[PDB]
């Protein structure tokens, strides 16, 4: 019930950078997560989906292609590959554990990430 | 998913907010409270129910194509934005809803 | 007049006697407390050898049984490939569902081997000496030697005896390339209104309502070779598509193989241990019919990976009530049918096809 | 079921739980006390049947027969005591049993005098009437075979089972034209398989290809052996089962046999036969290309008892069908006498 | 073991006659009768032929159609009718036992038979 | 079926007596003997046997489509006409021999 991102910070258009987030407090090899963006005073985004075992992998449309997703079990760690950055990826960046019916969702607390020069 | 953009009530008055799309009857919506500068809250999960913990004020339904949040007695900790959660046709897509700004005088 | 026998009724305690023919539901362990025979052990070692010489690594099982009779006999085909000076080992891992086939088959020796015993289960012999080849029955060893060299299906049963203590078991290699289930372990009757298909390792039920239908079947292993016809009730004007239990999994076809309302079962959970298929909801949940539902796909469980369960699911043209598969792990349900509200993508499928 | 059973082949014995099929044609006995649908319904039935143009019945096999003479005496009282000038005489069967075109109807209602059940109700015996409705006898002249009912009877839902002695029967609803399922019993188990009912025990085995091996019928039925109840139905010929479609015989690859075909004219004439492939006593058989085509079957004996010896085929297998009878020694239809005049033999009359 | 045979005479040609034979000493209802006749001096010659229980009869071409054999096995008594007699018919007429292996054949004496 | 017209045979030696003709090989053939004044008596049948009661100087055999009967010591108890007797192709016409004449010097 405990979740951790961290990661973000400034970086010029078009290099890479790349986020994590440490889970702890619940058995992680048995949920799957979801990455949710929010730009400065506007509204909620979604992101990218990661099934229970990786399986399974899903990206928004306006992000395809350029992020990447995955996961470690063994580590109980969650990361997001990013790639060709733009000025529109300026946004707070989440680490949720949605769609849970009755057993909770639990949010991270956001890591900034600013893309200018 | 698309609300509307603000709702105006008065203390002790009902709010009612709207979530209209596509795929919804076919898809659960969840709702989501974020109040400024924290993150968000889950206050309806699957179109009827509440989580042990929110007050038995908040209820919501769903009908055809559209899924309400009603706030029954408004008050004045009640000021957030409010979300719904769906996914799309496939359920492999997920989306959230354009946002609701509650003020209550 | 070979076979007589009586049926007792423990409710009144009552005897009818009689001769006739008599099918046993041996699926329950069909494996314990048996004593194999395989071909011989001179004639077993050569064919081996000669297995290796041609290019084939390894076998692929057909069934439980011929597992349990590689792990019994594996101790002394070493120690007689050992004493004839053959630097081969054969070892034996678990085994993994659905058997997948294998195109090679064991070939049948001109000549044994001519040093050794002339009897299995004997000779009170010392263990023999590891190797750096290595003859390997189905494990986790699809690596070294790949399901395009395994031999699969190369015995047949001769004689399945009952002894006063423990009970006796006669193989032999065959001599002829075939994908059908051996049957001399078959049995099939039908007495009124009711039916058993049924060997080692199933018992298949069917009834009669006003069409012969399917009932409940109870599978310990997927098997994939071919259900022979000449075992099967009612075999004609039946097509493929309508047996529940796939003709690639050993299916019988025959229409007491079939239900009104579902198609061929190609991608149910054929991945388990052990099955038991049922006409009933799964625990907790509810079926509707609706002509919005959603289309076949693979199949789902019952329970998420949390262990929370879906109650809302819908059928598009199936009848109640709704076909489900019954694991160790949980409540899976048919091709057919799919949840109402909820998306799949946070559900637990199947990944494995027919 | 539970039981438990020996092998005397093998020397050898177990238990379990299962199924079991058992031979209840040999050794025929009579174990079972049948009844009706209902002493009232029957009686409705039966004189619906009359004034609607139906002289008799003709018996689908013993078991009607059994049925019929037994509650023939509760029938009549029960017919009399609602003043009905009608009486039912059950008379012999004889083989083989003829299809009849017509059904018993259902009544609407039930006769509303008599008792409501199949006991003895002190037996006060009817009188005899001008009026007859004949069951199965000598009484072809009198009763036309085209106006009488056949196969109208039906085994109700626990009606039969091992352990039982009532059989339980109704009159049927609809039309059809095949055996009564409740009876049948068939089963394969390794390299031994029977298609059986109560009057048939048809063995089958394998050799190098599934074959007959034996058969024993006590009645010649002209039902249609339902498809649902038999082992391997697919791809046959009607031209190769050895005991006829049309003579309730399965469509299975289980009646067949290497070299001969369909045996439309057999002895059928006889109470009880025994199919079995051995030389009559006394006799032997040669495979030759210069012999008489198919025909009649033949009897090995003369009509004063005197036994031909030399026999042949064309393409048969040795060694040959044969039927035993009562009343001797027959031959399969390929098989005919070898340098003697057929004009001297007892040969079969009826076709199937 | 015995066969007794009547009937014979003198007849004009196109009148009608018939012979009877009668049998004892054997169960008649067994066995297959024939009539063999023979031209005084000449040989044998086939007549008719009915089986044991009178279902089956065959008749020689040359008195195809004309003759007509029959037996009643409660009075042991076979017959033949003849029509349309001719010259050539005349001979002796014989009512005989044959084809049965070793259970013996039995003849008649015969019945002269003449057309004039 | 087809016999000679006559056979002469001295005292002591064998005659041999054929009857020719088709269906032979599918069919028996019986062998009757007729003195002067009598009924003919049957003394061979089934082409090999003789029946009880008649001397064993009578045999007979058939071959492919030739009946022969052999009198093994020709004396004069035989002087006497023999016949063959027989069916043609389907056993329902039965046929006589021409008939042969047997005379002992």
């Amino acid at each position: 019930v405990e979740l951790i991102e961290s990661g973000g910070g400034v970086v010029q258009p078009g290099r890479s950078l790349r986020l994590s987030c440490a889970a702890s407090g619940f058995t992680f090899s048995n949920y799957a997560m979801h990455w949710v963006r929010q730009a400065p005073g506007k509204g909620l985004e979604w992101v990218a989906f990661i099934s229970y075992d990786g399986s399974n992998k899903y990206y928004a449309d306006s992000v395809k292609g350029r992020f990447t997703i995955s996961r470690d079990n063994s580590k109980n760690t969650l990361s997001l590959q990013m790639n060709s950055l733009r000025a529109e990826d300026t946004a707070l960046y989440y680490c949720a554990r949605v769609f849970n019916g009755y057993e909770g969702d639990y949010w991270g607390q956001g890591t900034l990430v600013t893309v200018s020069s | 998913l698309t609300q509307p953009p603000s709702v105006s009530v008065s203390p002790g008055q009902t709010a009612r907010i709207t979530c209209s799309g596509d795929a919804l009857p076919k898809k659960y919506a969840y709702w989501y409270q974020q109040k400024s500068g924290q993150a968000p809250v889950l206050v309806i999960y699957e179109d009827s129910k509440r989580p042990s913990g929110i007050p038995e004020r908040f209820s919501g339904s769903s009908s055809g194509t559209m899924a309400t949040l009603t706030i029954s007695g408004a008050q004045v900790e009640d000021e957030a934005d409010y979300y719904c959660y769906s996914t799309d046709s496939s359920g492999n897509l997920y989306v959230f809803g354009t946002g609701t700004k509650v003020t209550v005088l | 007049h070979h076979h007589h026998g009586c049926s007792v009724d423990f409710s009144k305690k009552e005897t009818r006697c009689g001769t006739g023919v008599f099918v046993y539901n041996d699926v329950e362990a069909w494996r314990d407390r048996y004593k194999y025979h395989p071909d011989s052990p001179r004639r077993l070692a050569a064919a081996v050898k000669q297995a290796w010489e041609d290019g084939i690594c390894g076998i692929s099982s057909v069934s439980r049984m011929e597992n349990i009779m590689w792990r019994s006999v594996e101790g002394e085909l070493n120690a007689i490939l050992e004493e004839n000076g053959v630097q081969l080992t054969v070892v034996v891992g678990s085994v993994k569902n659905p058997m997948w086939r294998g195109p090679q088959r064991l070939p049948v020796p001109v000549n044994e081997l001519p040093h050794g015993w002339k009897a299995w289960g004997k000779s009170y012999f010392v263990r023999a000496a590891k190797t750096n080849n290595s003859f390997v029955v189905d494990g986790d060893t699809l690596k070294e030697c790949p399901l395009k060299h395994r031999a699969w299906n190369s015995f047949l049963v001769e004689d399945h005896g009952f002894g006063v203590f423990h009970t006796s078991v006669w193989l032999k290699v065959r001599e002829d390339y075939s994908l059908e289930c051996d049957p001399a372990v078959i049995g099939t009757a039908v007495k009124g209104k009711e039916a058993v298909h049924s060997d080692l390792g199933y018992w298949i039920e069917s009834e009669k309502n006003d069409t012969w239908r399917l009932k409940r079947a109870h599978l310990i292993e997927m098997k994939t070779c071919e259900w022979p016809k000449s075992h099967t009730l009612w075999t004609d004007g039946i097509e493929e598509s309508d047996l529940i239990i796939p003709k690639s999994l050993a299916g019988p076809l025959s229409h007491h193989n079939t239900r009104e309302g579902y198609r061929t079962q190609m991608k149910g959970p054929w991945h388990s241990e052990e099955l038991e298929i049922r006409f009933e909801e799964c625990p907790g949940t509810k079926v509707h019919v609706e002509e919005t539902c959603g289309t076949r796909g693979p199949s789902l469980r019952s329970t998420t990976a949390s262990g929370r369960v879906i109650e809302e699911w819908c059928c598009r043209e199936c009848t109640m009530p709704p076909l489900s598969f019954r694991a160790k792990d949980g409540c899976w349900y048919g091709m057919e049918i799919r949840p109402r509200k909820e998306p799949e993508s946070n559900l637990v499928r199947s990944m494995v096809t027919a």
